[PDB]
């Protein structure tokens, strides 16, 4: 099985997208 | 074979941290 | 994983039967063991949820006594290429631990210094979980004569884990332990050594340990043709021949008076009972070596040496405060962590 | 055993003991290799050496060593000029992982090549290029066309998705999920208008993809020409209803000036019937 | 076939040759790493004699880089990683001049894995085995006089090449610690201490050196600190307070 491989691709992109976001969030909410 | 599955642990893993990342954020 | 779990637990159970009850002997058993051995190498992948290491356990931890069981070698091998290093971790370092314990026991370390290299390979584990791994790791590093980092991870050994099994276990970490200080050659308190491991135990490396700070052969030679057995019990020998060299290094060491002369002669009378007439080449030795320092003048029959009120007026404290801090500084960044 | 005692032949010079020595070595890996670790470096003299010329079979070994040792990248370079010791269809997890990453090569590749002429790299290795075409016919004996079109796509190159176009029926569906992924998968431009504009050339030689699809990747491209000319066969057929479906798919889809070139060229043709 | 003949010869020119010969009929041995410390008789046997005869003949020779290809090879004859049922006489000769190769190396680990190797108590006790085992006692001491002697077993054989090897440690540690303890001392003391007989020979190594010399040696030395740099001069140190202030802010360096 190799065909699957695109469709969790798209998962881990998605991810790494979200993930920054909430560490300068964090910097934002204390001042 | 293995390809799809190495794809595949990786994604388990970075959504645990974002889980734990985000708990702190809404608190 | 709802019905996986009871087909392997009644494999489990039909292991802890048939000793004895179905054997007699520890070799009789075994041929019952192999047979079922073989579901684990039926599925590959389609589990990582196992434990599989008991079966061929059972059959391993006779050949530590001194048997003839060598066989297991070429089974754990071939179980570390099954799991990839990408797939199925945690299950390959706990057999890495026990192949590790194998070849310690017996002959070269060195294969040992190789399956450290792949210790610290991706892993989805951590090998300070069983504390036991550090235990062997520690007697790798013994040989090698590196006694404070057989230290650190001996100690770290001792924390979270005994309060159960410490029975055996604490024991013998305990023992080599105590054989580390007298190599390392600073040896502590007395009132310490007595509650660790089980009273009985404690008195043999006891009285070695107190010859040691008396710092006199001839104690240290009496005290250890009794025990030869214990150094031969353990599988490390080394240790016998090491330490004999440690007590004529602390003895120097131990006779460290003040003033800027001192008789050779009268560094010469102490030593008599450490050595025959040997020792104006040990002194040499040592002052050489840079543990202590000095001046001897075989013509004028005296040893001249340096002074010291200076302590706390150069670096050596400043280490220390660097070195202090910072242990309490990763705890202070631990209990936030929570 | 100590592997000491073998491992030293190697190192004398007498390239009869070297080669006898090799046979026993090819066998005992698996159970020496931390051992052998150590010595990799010497065992990589032999081969390099043309004044040996077991040197095909010095590599496949140096290779497996690495593979237990966990470099992958580094095993398959040796490989490469072990050349005809490697083979395919063995059933082995060695073999499975090497023609994997071999697909990750060409991948690592691909970028490069896309910002110079498309095709391949001046930098190319002819060794590799081998190994993917012996994976291809590989899956080819399986007759699966689902993990056809995924290797294609994935792999970058155009040419062998192509070759893996067969048959009529079952096209349709193939084409419809080839079309999403292309999108879906790819926000890179350069690529991704080149494998509809491939398909182009496989949509003529069926009587229909897709009355529709032909016209949709139309309005993709935006090629004011290219609509004339398809549009211009259907009036001299006299085919009123093909003629009809293009009309409405166009109008609804598409901008005032793309219309305006269209009706330019039907206008000096006629009414279409 | 060879060996007999061999072993004729020598009672050594003409053996370093039959060697060359000798090696060439192992190649046709299909059992030349197969061991198991067990009998099989003649399999086993056969190479046995062959390696231990070519071993023998490379320290006649004195031929050192031949003598660690053998001993690796024979090694394995005797334990596997241990168990031990096909015996040699030779078995402990090799094995006690091979402790004291790796002692003039200068490997103290060797030493150690060997003895994680072999263990036991047969070990320590036999006279063979215990010339080795003495002398890096005595090695690690510091005792210059229990080294210096020419009886036993080993002294026999291949000691003689390495008594050079280790006399020349032992003499540059003696100089090193002269010119610490003494700043002067007379000239024939020194040639007593360095236990060479001739003072010509201690004159020479005196030169090379490079001290001057009367009927007196001259030696002077005395150091100097809290002025050269420390940790504790404070130019170094405001660099390291850096790191240590910014690790407990937050930084982190």
């Amino acid at each position: 099985l190799y065909s699957r491989y695109k469709k969790l691709q798209q998962e881990l992109e998605f991810l790494e997208v979200q993930e920054e976001y909430i560490k300068d969030e964090q910097k934002n909410l204390k001042k | 074979l293995s390809k799809i599955e190495e794809l595949q642990l990786i994604v388990n893993d970075k959504s645990q941290n974002l889980r734990r990342l985000q708990a702190q954020r809404n608190e | 994983s709802t019905p996986l779990l009871p087909e392997v637990e009644a494999y489990l159970q039909l292991l802890v039967v048939i000793f004895m009850m179905n054997s007699k002997r520890y070799k009789e058993a075994q041929k019952i063991s192999d047979d079922l051995m073989q579901k684990i190498s039926t599925q590959n992948r389609r589990a990582l949820d196992l434990v599989a290491a008991k079966c061929y356990y059972y059959h391993a931890r006779v050949y530590e006594f001194l048997d003839k069981l060598d066989v297991v070698r070429s089974f754990l091998h071939a179980r570390l290429r099954t799991a990839t290093l990408r797939h199925d971790a945690d299950g390959q370092a706990t057999l890495l631990n026990l192949l590790l314990r194998n070849y310690l026991h017996y002959s070269l370390y060195d294969q040992a210094e190789k399956l450290v290299s792949k210790s610290v390979f991706p892993e989805q584990a951590n090998n300070n979980e069983w504390a036991r791994y550090l235990y062997y790791t520690g007697r790798i590093k013994a040989i090698q004569l590196e006694y404070s980092e057989a230290r650190r991870t001996m100690t770290n050994a001792l924390r979270k884990a005994p309060q159960h099994t410490a029975v055996g276990f604490k024991q013998t970490v305990h023992k080599l332990l105590i054989v580390v200080e007298l190599l390392l050659g600073e040896i502590p308190d007395r009132l310490q050594f007595r509650q660790p491991s089980l009273k009985r135990s404690l008195m043999p490396y006891f009285l070695l340990t107190q010859a040691v700070r008396t710092g006199n052969l001839a104690k240290f030679n009496q005290v250890l043709d009794q025990f030869g057995e214990k150094f031969q019990a353990d599988g490390t020998y080394t240790l016998i021949i090491r330490l004999r060299h440690n007590v004529i290094k602390t003895g120097v060491r131990m006779i460290s008076l003040s003033y800027s002369r001192i008789s050779l002669a009268d560094i010469a009378q102490k030593l008599q009972l450490d050595s025959p007439e040997d020792a104006e080449f040990i002194v040499a030795k040592a002052i050489r070596d840079g543990v202590i320092e000095a001046s001897i003048n075989h013509e004028k029959g005296y040893v001249q040496s340096k002074e010291m009120i200076d302590i706390y007026s150069t670096r050596e404290p400043q280490l220390a405060f660097h070195q202090r801090i910072s242990f309490c500084l990763d705890i202070h960044n631990m209990s936030v962590k929570a | 055993t100590s592997a000491a005692g073998i491992i030293s032949l190697l190192d004398e010079d007498e390239p009869q003991l070297k080669e006898f020595a090799l046979h026993k070595l090819n066998a005992v890996v698996n159970d020496f290799w931390a051992e052998i670790s150590e010595s990799v470096d010497k065992i990589e003299v032999l081969y390099e050496d043309e004044g040996f010329r077991s040197r095909q079979f010095a590599a496949l070994v140096a290779s497996k060593v690495f593979y237990h040792l966990g470099a992958f990248e580094e095993s398959l370079n040796y490989a490469l000029g072990a050349g005809d010791l490697f083979n395919v269809n063995d059933n082995s997890e060695y073999v499975e992982t090497i023609i994997a990453k071999c697909i990750d090569h060409y991948t690592k590749q691909c970028v490069e090549n896309a910002d110079l002429p498309e095709g391949e790299k001046k930098p190319i290795d002819q060794r590799l290029e081998g190994i993917v075409n012996k994976m291809f016919q590989r899956c080819l004996d399986d007759h699966k066309y689902k993990q056809a079109i995924g290797i294609a796509l994935e792999t970058r190159r155009l040419d062998v998705f192509e070759k893996t176009i067969l048959e009529s029926n079952d096209v349709p569906g193939m084409l419809a999920y080839s079309l999403k992924l292309c999108m879906s998968l790819m926000q890179n431009k350069q690529f991704r208008n080149k494998v509809l504009r491939v398909l182009v050339k496989i949509y003529m030689n069926l009587e229909k993809p897709d009355f529709i699809n032909v016209c949709q990747c139309l309005i993709f491209l935006d090629d004011p020409q290219a609509v004339s000319d398809i549009l211009e066969k259907l009036v001299k057929e006299d085919n009123l209803l093909m003629a009809y479906q293009i009309c409405f798919d166009l109008y609804e889809s598409a901008s005032q000036q793309f219309l305006s070139s269209v009706i330019q060229n039907l206008r000096t043709v006629g009414t279409p019937i | 076939a060879a060996s007999r003949k061999m072993a004729a010869a020598a009672v050594l020119s003409k053996c370093g040759e039959e060697l060359g010969r000798l090696k060439l009929v192992l190649l046709e041995l299909n059992f030349l790493p197969t061991t198991g410390t067990k009998l099989t008789k003649q399999q086993l046997i056969l190479a046995r004699d062959i390696l231990e005869i070519g071993a023998q003949w490379s320290i006649l020779r004195k031929d050192i880089p031949s003598f660690e290809r053998y001993m690796a090879q024979l090694k394995c004859y005797y334990f596997d990683y241990k168990e031990q049922l096909p015996e040699s006489a030779y078995m402990h000769q090799l094995l006690g001049l091979n402790l004291l190769f790796l002692l003039s190396q200068n490997r103290v680990a060797e030493f150690h894995t060997e003895l994680e190797r072999l263990p036991a108590k047969d070990i320590q006790t036999n006279v063979y085995i215990k010339h080795p085992v003495s002398l890096e006692q005595y090695l690690m001491e510091g005792s210059y006089n229990k080294v210096f002697l020419a009886k036993g077993n080993i002294p026999a054989e291949s000691y003689t090449f390495f008594i050079d090897i280790l006399l020349d440690t032992i003499r540059d540690e003696i100089a090193g610690c002269i010119e610490k303890a003494y700043e002067k001392i007379l000239f024939t003391e020194a040639t007593r201490i360095l236990f060479f007989n001739t003072p010509k020979k201690m004159t020479d190594y005196a030169k090379k050196r490079g001290w001057v010399l009367g009927p007196n040696n001259y030696y002077s030395f005395a150091s100097q600190q809290q002025k050269p740099e420390d940790t504790t001069i404070p130019s170094t140190e405001l660099a390291k307070q850096v790191i240590e202030y910014a690790r407990q802010l937050e930084m982190i360096v």
